[PDB]
């Protein structure tokens, strides 16, 4: 019915929270996915950017 | 719930839910037919009167 796109930068380390029912600073109180999430996480090395 | 979080609570939750559930569905089970043999009693009992 719609599709949302969200993008962001962050540590590599940090990666591991993008995903519901995670927790730490990034996914406490910068990013905050729902425990019924539908959607997909992609992301990649930006070392170079 | 005090000890886990959601994501985790919810498949301990779900465990005793299950168990409960089916501990309710044995004794109504069983009540039901301890009832059947309670009304057979009772039946008899009215065509003695």
């Amino acid at each position: 019915t719609n599709v949302y796109a969200d993008s962001f930068v962050i540590r590599g380390d940090e990666v591991r929270q993008i995903a519901p029912g995670q927790t730490g600073k990034i996914a406490d109180y910068n990013y905050k996915l729902p425990d019924d999430f539908t959607g997909c996480v992609i992301a990649w090395n930006s070392n170079n950017l | 719930l005090s000890r886990l979080d959601k994501v985790e609570a919810e498949v301990q939750i779900d465990r005793l839910i299950t168990g409960r559930l089916q501990s309710l569905q044995t004794y109504v089970t069983q009540q039901l037919i301890r009832a059947a043999e309670i009304r057979a009693s009772a039946n008899l009992a009215a065509t003695k009167m």
